[PDB]
């Protein structure tokens, strides 16, 4: 049999969400800027041998309009939580996913995954370290991805699909 | 009106005319903004609207355009620069056929402009309200007919020409 999964990818502006989700879903990418309004995919694959029905909502970087990003935080049962290795802001914002998430679902554990995206470019502002450390300060997985590169990627949405199996465990 | 600028789109889909929209500029309140928006209706700097897209149309709240610089929805520039400081808030998001500034955050001003087809009130001290449609406002919503839930558009919505009448 199968099981599905909700994933919703958030992130500031411009970090990497849509390039991400269409390397996921297209194997391609394209570096070219097509501001998200909301999009949705779905992908069958097989991760640690169980078939999953993967449901992709990739949202808006944008934080207006909250009774919309409480149902998506709601409805999604993992985040993958995405920032750019060369924009410290989009990194600082982090920690209000996270809270976002924690107050909209009640819980204080979530599955959630922090990526840390664009890591093909020569402009690093924020350290491998300053991740890994906020990463474990949150208890949950850290990877570093390129959607111009694939590295990582399958990675990223797979680690999500294992944290909310743990997660359903308890 | 006897003080403020008209300007008009001549709006295509797929290249073909659907109708003209026309557009009163309330320089009288807003007249740095005005004067950006009509400038760019005549091309008078030598570059403008003329040939650029709606290019995010989402039906029941508006008809976005004006990225002549991109042509992907993230560009547009000003008669002032690349962009211009919001100059007032004097005016708010009170209905349909509402003219105002797109931008990416405070003082982002360029090109990139929306037309309401709802009253949007949330934008209201965030988005410069600069005119309003004077005539063709069934071309605006035949226009939103167009559009989707995500902004995409069915057929590519153009300003096949533009100028200022009166
Ligand atoms: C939650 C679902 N979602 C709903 C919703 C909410 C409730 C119910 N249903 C929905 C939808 C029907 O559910 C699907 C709306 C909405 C709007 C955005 C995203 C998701 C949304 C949005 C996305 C953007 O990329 C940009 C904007 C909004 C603002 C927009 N700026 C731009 O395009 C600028 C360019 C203009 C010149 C400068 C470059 N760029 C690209 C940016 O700013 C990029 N950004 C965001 C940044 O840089 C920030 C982080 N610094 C702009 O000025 N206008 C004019 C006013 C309207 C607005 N667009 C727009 O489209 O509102 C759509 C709608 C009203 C439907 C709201
Ligand atoms: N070099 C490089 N560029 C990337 C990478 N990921 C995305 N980009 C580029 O960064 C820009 C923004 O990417 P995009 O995925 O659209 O960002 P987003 O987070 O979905 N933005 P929004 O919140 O507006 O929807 C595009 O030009 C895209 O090609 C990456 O890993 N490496
Ligand atoms: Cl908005
Ligand atoms: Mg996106």
């Amino acid at each position: 049999s199968m099981t599905e999964y909700k994933l919703v990818v958030v992130g500031a502006d411009g970090v990497g969400k849509s390039a991400l989700t269409i390397q996921l879903i297209q194997n391609h990418f394209v570096d070219e800027y097509d501001p998200t309004i909301e999009d949705s995919y779905r992908k069958q694959v097989v991760i640690d041998g169980e078939t999953c029905l993967l449901d992709i909502l990739d949202t808006a970087g944008q934080e207006e309009y909250s009774a919309m990003r409480d149902q998506y935080m709601r409805t999604g049962e993992g985040f993958l939580c995405v920032f750019a290795i060369n924009n410290t802001k989009s990194f600082e914002d982090i920690h209000h996913y996270r809270e976002q998430i924690k107050r909209v679902k009640d819980s204080e554990d979530v599955p959630m995954v922090l990526v840390g995206n664009k890591c093909d470019l020569p402009s690093r502002t924020v350290d491998t370290k300053q991740a890994q450390d906020l990463a474990r300060s949150y208890g949950i997985p850290f990877i570093e991805t390129s959607a111009k590169t694939r590295q990582g990627v399958d990675d990223a949405f797979y680690t999500l699909v294992r944290e909310i199996r743990k997660h359903k465990e308890k | 009106s006897m003080v403020n600028p008209t300007v008009f789109f001549d709006i295509a889909v797929d290249g073909e005319p659907l109708g003209r929209v026309s557009f009163e500029l309330f320089a009288d309140k807003v007249p740095k903004t005005a004067e950006n928006f009509r400038a760019l209706s005549t091309g008078e700097k030598g570059f403008g609207y003329k040939g650029s897209c709606f290019h995010r149309i989402i039906p029941g709240f508006m008809c976005q355009g004006g990225d002549f610089t991109r042509h992907n929805g993230t560009g547009g520039k000003s008669i002032y620069g690349e962009k211009f400081e919001d100059e007032n808030f004097i005016l708010k998001h009170t209905g349909p056929g509402i003219l105002s500034m797109a931008n990416a955050g405070p003082n982002t001003n360029g090109s990139q402009f929306f037309i309401c087809t709802a009253k949007t009130e949330w934008l209201d001290g965030k988005h410069v309200v600069f005119g309003k449609v004077k005539e063709g406002m069934n071309i605006v919503e035949a226009m939103e007919r167009f559009g989707s839930r995500n902004g995409k558009t069915s057929k590519k919505i153009t300003i096949a020409d533009c100028g200022q009448l009166e």
